[PDB]
């Protein structure tokens, strides 16, 4: 046993990231069959696929409750030459949070990959009606204009039947990943804005509700992937 | 051999994330909303273990011009019916009420039940739970959904669970089902008005153990 | 990296609690409610499991003290923020590493443990007018320190039941069945004591802390995970 | 001999459940043939189902 | 030898600069410009490049307090002297290896780390009247003096970018520009405190150094090094 | 597992019993009956057998001092608890590991051994003014304190006895005929001491106890195991 060997510096001491094991206790060990139970679960991909709801304001609600951040809107009687809804490119505006990406990614450093966009209507469905979309890369100015639409990444979603449809954003990147952290818009992260807008007004016949509500999700695609899980906050307790 | 009941008309008071719940299995116990089972719920006292799975249908009235949304989804293991009372509900509560709104309360579990301090020990300021409900994210359970132009019923069937592969007959409490608004109810005046709602269900696989008679009492 | 893969993500430590350091055969804190003149020794049962707890005994609700002053004594709780903010499943099953953290420096300890369950039993005997608690021997390990020391060791699923539920909904026992409470979902209690006789019983105060790590689990099902205030 | 090795938290600690040996003592140790004693038991469940009596009070 | 093999050169470890101990959950300096007033805790958030820096932020030019006195806080930087005039090459990628260096004689202390770019949020809870800063654990290692003690360990390429340039012409941002600053070229920073809660903060005072290494780097195109002043 | 494995069941260690420190050559406890006034050494002469003994020699009955105080001199026993009361056999063979526990702090010591039966002879002689009691060097092997070590060893079986009778009912001697004293089933007599010479003897009072645990054992035929009163 006794032999000259080789020392470290910080021989023993403790780090959170400690890679191998120490001594077991007992031996004899026994443990039950889990077969009987389904399906036992490996991965987070596995689930962050799954479409999630967004939560987009309600807006100027005026019940005491106040917002309602909520995955849907309302159908306008106007439409004016500005997205119904737009927003920046990143992971920690509310509608992103609590979504299972979001969730995710609250406790990941970096973003890489694409997401998987989906779409909702919730009107009576004696309507018939179009609506355009447009992804809108980083710019010197958020999109407002229709046509300033057509020139972003943008396609149109016919509403006439399928009150719901589906899109996924392309990755474009010049690093590997995106910095998951609202630190700063920034080039490390900030991608620019997304436009919806309403491509033809309302058709409807007669005893139909009005001014319906539109219902939107959000999930991961195939080639999404994170970097570097990070820790959490617990100030929820409150 | 199915099993139905009843439950409350959706109305135009009813706002989103506004809902009720059912357990599994006990509708039956309480005979839910006019539910019978019968021979096999007698059967449930004369035996210690039964291990099943489900299968459910439920319908509402609807017409092409009304507009708003629900959703119906089971979830296992919820405390749902714990009252910030701290027990579960019976029959008059929720027959009365008729629809839960969500508040911060069940947004973070607080009302599950507690134990008495007693003088000893410094009284605590309750702020969080773990049986929380996080509405943004049931869509992760597979669901279906009644809407004006979607549907008026819908069907399901789920599995056993349990931390063991059979559990008691009076306590196993696994499944819970639950129904919420996702939109307002609204329709152009003068068309079907606050429809009803019923509900159905088979179990699956059952099989009752421990054979004894019914339920020495309590 | 595949850091997705659950089985590779946890298995790291963290901090459980602080408990205080033991100097002689103690009283188990009593079971609830609990009255005033029946004292007994509450802070070095050690729990083990980041649960929601309270006086060494599991808990279902959170509650604490927000405010400095009041009557009656104060308890202690667990959880695990990492862990239990990242727990978006249903039922889990695995083993445990832990590792000893001394708060006062220099420190001579020794330290014990029983499992899930265990019951506990010490009382002392007088070796030559010198009390020796029974627990400095009995049925399980024991680990001491080198003036100092980082003990670590780890343990097994020991439980009758399966699995581990995430979150629960069943009702504990058959009268005053308490709903949210799994009893049968830890590992035990350890208990940290000063080699020394009860009469060597000294002035000083001392206090311990530990960290807790993950092994070889598995998981099923979804489950939702906390809400943030939009303010 | 002297080489880079790995460290414990508790190097040579004791706790209670230790699972290997340490040093010898002595070698040259002989012990005797327990051949002429009957019936060396291993086990508890040998003798665990043999009939034992119970202790039911007596009625008043 | 071959020692112009650069690969070889430069895998030796070297002074980064000084920081000092921590006692508490701290305030993060924050972002310039800053106003008297704004109290914050400079001077321990360890910044993890020797490129130029300034209260644990990068930087693009070179000043220092070259006299002893005046208003306002005295911030920090850090250059290394070696390879910085050794570096007629244009861009870069490596490992890095660094090791703890205690300048208190008799120190006990414990360290953690956050990677590039990693935003620093700790704050405290009580443990039994004791705070007890988050980051006691938390998302990355950490490690702990044997009463003094040389911790040691490396760390790998971390950016989203593909390499380090070693001097740079670009633009950082798409507001407020600033040319010379490439943010993605370091690997975050580390921390020092004692393992003593909050109301144990002492009135001594205490400082650390660090030493680091490169470790299987690469190099690209050529680039000037420094003229003398002929006198 | 399949703990009712005997063999594997008992092999742990436990308490023997305390012991005080040694400062010189000491004069072995006389045999019984003993008179006041022949002064002798008790309480050193640690015996090696959990059976019940009394002042460095073996007992057949239990008795102890349930009071604080009275005339003569306190001697000292030692019982095994666990394995006593899971004994329920006859006959017995094994080897036994033991190891140090010294209970006074930062001690400095040195330990000595003699087997079954071993008669004890020590003496003194001057080194330079200086007493230097024989047993410093001798037939048996000893072992020191690195300033506080968990000095440990194993023995074998060493009667000429076959076995060890867990319960006995034969007769001791031809006269004084014993009944319930197998005398030869032990392993000896252990002893501590100072390494200082007899002149260096301290008014400083120290104490050390031992954990002992069983080795590679074999039984045979049932036995009965303690009643228990119904109160
Ligand atoms: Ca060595
Ligand atoms: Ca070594």
């Amino acid at each position: 046993g006794p032999i000259p060997t080789a020392p470290r510096e910080n021989s023993l001491m403790f780090l959170s990231t400690l890679p191998d094991d120490t001594v077991p206790a007992y031996g004899n060990v026994r443990t039950p069959p889990v077969n009987y139970l389904p399906g036992e679960i490996t991965d987070l991909l596995q689930l962050a696929r799954i479409p999630t709801l967004m939560a987009f304001e309600r807006v100027p609600e005026p019940v005491p409750a106040s917002d309602t951040y909520v995955p849907y809107v309302a159908v306008p009687t106007q439409f004016d030459d500005r997205p119904l809804i737009s927003f920046p490119i990143t992971l920690s505006d509310p509608v992103y949070q609590n979504t299972l990406v979001g969730a995710i990614s609250s406790n990941f450093a970096n973003y890489r990959g694409c997401i998987q966009i989906t779409l909702t209507f919730c009107g009576p469905m004696m309507a018939r009606g179009k609506f355009l979309l447009s992804y809108s890369p980083p710019n010197g100015t958020q999109p407002q204009t229709l046509s300033e639409a057509m020139q972003c990444t943008y396609s149109i979603w016919d509403i006439g039947l399928n009150s719901s449809w589906t899109f996924v954003v392309p990755y474009i990147s010049p690093s590997d990943y995106r910095e998951t952290r609202a630190i700063t818009n920034s080039v490390y992260s900030a991608d620019g804005w997304f436009s919806l807008h309403k491509l033809t007004k309302i058709t409807l016949p007669p005893d139909c509700p009005q001014s319906p509500c539109i219902l939107f999700f959000a999930s991961a695609g195939e080639d999404y992937t994170l970097r570097l899980p990070v820790d959490c906050n617990p100030s929820y307790v409150f | 051999r199915w099993y139905t009941g009843r439950l409350n008309s959706w109305t135009k008071a009813v706002k989103t994330f506004s809902f009720q719940a059912v357990p599994l299995p006990g509708a039956f116990l309480s005979r839910q909303g006019g539910l019978n089972g019968g021979a096999f719920t007698a059967t449930l006292h004369r035996h210690f273990l039964m291990k099943c799975g489900w299968q459910v249908q439920v319908q509402c009235n609807l017409t092409q011009f009304h507009q708003g949304a629900l959703l119906v989804a089971m979830v296992p293991e919820t405390t749902l019916d714990v009252k910030p009372d701290g027990k579960a509900k019976s029959l008059q509560e929720l027959n009365e009420e008729q629809w839960v709104e969500m508040s911060d309360d069940y947004r973070t579990g607080k009302n599950m039940p507690f134990q008495s301090l007693g003088t000893y020990y410094r009284p605590p300021n309750w702020t969080w739970g773990p049986n929380f409900i996080n509405p943004y994210q049931v869509t992760v359970f597979p669901h279906q959904i009644l809407n004006a132009r979607t549907s008026t019923s819908v069907d399901i069937n789920v599995p056993y669970i349990g931390e063991t592969p059979t559990q008691s007959s009076e306590t196993q409490n696994s499944w819970t089902l639950l129904v919420m608004v996702l939109v307002p109810l609204d329709y152009k005046e003068g068309a079907t008005t606050d429809p009803e709602i019923t509900f159905s269900v088979r179990p699956t696989s059952p099989y009752f153990n421990g054979l004894r008679n019914r339920y020495t009492a309590g | 990296s595949n850091h997705t893969n659950v089985k590779f993500l946890f298995d790291r430590s963290r901090l459980l609690n602080v408990i205080k350091v033991l100097e002689k055969d103690a009283v188990f804190p009593r079971p609830f409610p609990t009255q005033e003149g029946a004292q007994q020794d509450d802070g070095y049962f050690c729990l083990l499991t980041p649960r929601p707890t309270v006086a060494s005994r599991p808990a279902t609700r959170f509650g604490l003290y927000a405010n400095p002053s009041g009557s009656g004594v104060l308890a202690n709780t667990s959880l695990d923020f990492n862990f239990y903010s990242l727990a978006c499943f249903t039922y889990f099953r695995s083993d445990l590493e832990v590792t000893v953290v001394s708060l006062e420096p220099d420190l001579e300890f020794a330290v014990g443990w029983f499992p899930s369950g265990s019951e506990y039993q010490a009382s002392s005997f007088v070796y030559d007018q010198l009390h020796v608690p029974f627990h400095f021997t009995g049925r399980t390990p024991r680990a001491f320190a080198s003036k100092g020391g980082k003990v670590s060791f780890v343990l097994p699923w020991n439980s009758v039941s399966s699995v581990l539920p995430v979150r629960w909904g069943g009702a504990s026992k058959l009268s005053s069945a308490t709903r949210g409470l799994p009893a049968h979902a830890d590992w035990g209690t350890i208990y940290a004591f000063v080699p020394r006789p009860n009469e060597k019983k000294s002035t000083a105060v001392k206090h311990v802390a530990v960290y807790i790590r993950y092994k070889n689990a598995r998981a099923w099902c979804p489950s939702m995970l906390p809400f943030r205030s939009y303010k």
